[PDB]
Parts: C-alpha cells; sequence; structure tokens
C-alpha cells in the first residue's frame, strides 16, 4: 500500500527494488500448492495455511488468487490419489 | 569577512551573523571598528540567505517526511511535494557559484565584500520574486490541480529570467498529472490518493469543475472523462 | 499500472490445466454421467 502511496517521487526506485525482492519467498509459497499442494512454513509468513475430506484450511496477491490457490491445493490433492 | 560569508550563506548560521525568525541573518553591527561602507554590502547579501534558509528548510519539511501517517494540500499532497523538487533543482547554480567563489578565494588572498556582492547580482532578483509563490501556496492552502495555475499565472511576469525558472518548477509538476492519468483513462484506476486530478461501475466518475484549471479546456475534459468511465466499464 | 497480475499469468495457465484433467478423470475413469 505503500506502492500505491508513492510511485511519483525519488523514493519510487528504492522502495521498488526493496518490494521487488522483498516478496520472493512469497512467490515460492505460491509455487507450492499449485504445482505438488506442499505446505511450506518456517517462523509462520503465509496467508493460507494448512476435516471432512480434506486437510486443508482457509481464512501480497490479491484475494481472487488466494482463494483460486486454496482449491487448486485441493484438487492436486485430489489428483495425487 | 570572505569565507564564513560563504559558510553562512551555505546555511549553517554564524556567530557573526546572527540567525533570527524575525531578523534574518544579522551582523552583530556594534563593533568599535565598522563603517558604513560595509554595512549596505552585508544587508544586501544577507538576504539572498535568509530566503535559501527558508526555501530549503521548507523542501526538506515537506518532501519525504513520513510513511503516509486526509492531508493538507498547501503542507502535503503529491504537487506540493513536486514543487519543492522542482524549487531545489532550480537553486542550484547558486551553490555552483558559491564553489566557484572560494578558489577564486584561495587563489587570491586579498579580496573584498564588493567584488562578491557584484557576482551575486543575478540571484539578488530571483529570489524574492519566487517567496510570493509559494508564500501564496502555504497561506491560501490551495490543493490539488489549482496549484498548477499559481506558478502558470507567475509565469505571466516581464522578467524573462524569473518566468524561465518558475517554467520549471510547473514542468516537473506536470509529471505526476501525467502519470496517474496514464492509468485512469487507459485502465480506469488511478493511482492518487487525497490529491485529485479532477475525477469525483459508472458511479463515482464525474467531472470536478472546480478543481480543473483555467488553461484545459471543458471540452476536452468530457472526452477524458468519458474515456475512463468507458474504459472502466468494459 | 502496478499491478501483481503480471505474476498471476504464468501460473493460472497451469492452475486451469489441473482443472481440466481433473474434470476429464472424473469422465473417462469414474463414469459419472452414468451414475
Amino acid at each position: 500500500q505503500e506502492a500505491l502511496h508513492n510511485c511519483s517521487n525519488e523514493h519510487y526506485p528504492v522502495l521498488l527494488s526493496l518490494l521487488k525482492t522483498s516478496c520472493e519467498p512469497y512467490t515460492r509459497f505460491i509455487h507450492d500448492w499449485v504445482y505438488s499442494g506442499v505446505f511450506r512454513d518456517a517462523y509462520g509468513e503465509f496467508m493460507i495455511q494448512v476435516k471432512l475430506y480434506w486437510t486443508h484450511g482457509y481464512v501480497v496477491f490479491l484475494k481472487h488468487i488466494a482463494h483460486d490457490i486454496y482449491v487448486c491445493g485441493k484438487t492436486i490433492n485430489l489428483l495425487k490419489l | 569577512m570572505i569565507h564564513e560569508l560563504l559558510l553562512a550563506l551555505s546555511g549553517y548560521p554564524g556567530s557573526i551573523f546572527t540567525w533570527n525568525k524575525r531578523s534574518g541573518l544579522q551582523v552583530s553591527q556594534d563593533f568599535p571598528f565598522l563603517h558604513p561602507s560595509e554595512t549596505s554590502v552585508l544587508n544586501r547579501l544577507c538576504r539572498l540567505g535568509t530566503d535559501y534558509i527558508r526555501f530549503t528548510e521548507f523542501i526538506e519539511q515537506y518532501t519525504g517526511h513520513v510513511q503516509q501517517q486526509q492531508g493538507q494540500g498547501g503542507l502535503h499532497g503529491i504537487y506540493l511535494r513536486a514543487f519543492c523538487t522542482g524549487l531545489d533543482s532550480v537553486l542550484q547554480p547558486y551553490r555552483q557559484a558559491l564553489l566557484d567563489l572560494e578558489q577564486e578565494f584561495l587563489g587570491d588572498p586579498h579580496l573584498s565584500i564588493s567584488h562578491v556582492n557584484y557576482f551575486l547580482d543575478q540571484f539578488q532578483l530571483l529570489f524574492p520574486s519566487v517567496m510570493v509563490v509559494v508564500e501564496q501556496i502555504k497561506s491560501q492552502k490551495i490543493h490539488g490541480c489549482q496549484i498548477l495555475e499559481t506558478v502558470y499565472k507567475h509565469s505571466c511576469g516581464g522578467l524573462p529570467p524569473v518566468r524561465s525558472a518558475l517554467e520549471k518548477i510547473l514542468a516537473v509538476c506536470h509529471g505526476v498529472m501525467y502519470k496517474q492519468l496514464s492509468a485512469w483513462m487507459l485502465h480506469g484506476l488511478l493511482l492518487d490518493q487525497h490529491e485529485e486530478f479532477f475525477i469525483k461501475s459508472l458511479k463515482q466518475f464525474s467531472l470536478r469543475v472546480e478543481i480543473l484549471p483555467s488553461y484545459i479546456p471543458v471540452r476536452v475534459a468530457e472526452k477524458i472523462l468519458f474515456v475512463g468511465e468507458s474504459v472502466q466499464m468494459f | 499500472v502496478l499491478m501483481k497480475r503480471s505474476i498471476t499469468a504464468p501460473l493460472a495457465a497451469h492452475i486451469s490445466l489441473v482443472n481440466k484433467a481433473a474434470v476429464d478423470y472424473f469422465f473417462v475413469e469414474l463414469h459419472l454421467e452414468a451414475h
């Protein structure tokens, strides 16, 4: 939200250079649940987390993709069978 | 006498030329060995330094001093910040001139103040002129695009150097509006908070006539509005 | 525009393929339409 706050001053590329690498593990986290359904956390830094059929849970990227990741994880967890 | 004048004008206040908020920089004026000749020249020189202190202080105060906590149009806002960014770049050759002058004093150790005051006569008119623009913005609480006209109405003067000087600050202030307009017109989402550029789906998109500058006609503004509304709708 | 949707395009293309393969696995293997 700082990014929408500043797009037209001299601190725009510095904050951009910080933000472009500050999301690098987050992209890995997204690359986990889609491609293998694998959960990954160390100290707890992931928006989605791990009942009746599935043991998957639900509560940066838009939420329009967050629920898509939540359902694509369950589809992978079914296709593993 | 020569070299702390550079020290004082540079913005680190002197123990001889006393910085006050009500007398600016001011010579002690009680020496038992001052002469009436030097008095007038020091008085002429200290005006530019007072204005420079005010300018640099204001620019440092209101550019990039928060992480965003609406704000105030004359004390915050992206147009105002861009005004300061143009303003310090306009002030650059003064700093370069002082840097040159020290080399001159080093090369010739016997030099007097009138030589300096003669060289700095071109800022002597430029610095008092530009003060009233930022003074009017600060006092009158001008918000949004009406800032853009204010230096624009003050780029109608009969002094070519001051006019050309203010035009660059206006040119810097155009680009931020350009940057947000590139997003609202072509996608339908704007990138600006608290500062408006005449934006009030198909709801909460109408033209604010009051904030719209005078040198932009209404016919084009209707087309801009229709374009942004259309791309947002489909 | 600044967006996080310049990332999703090589990802959602795989998501859709997974969904299509699962729906196909329903029909041609488990015969849901007969049921």
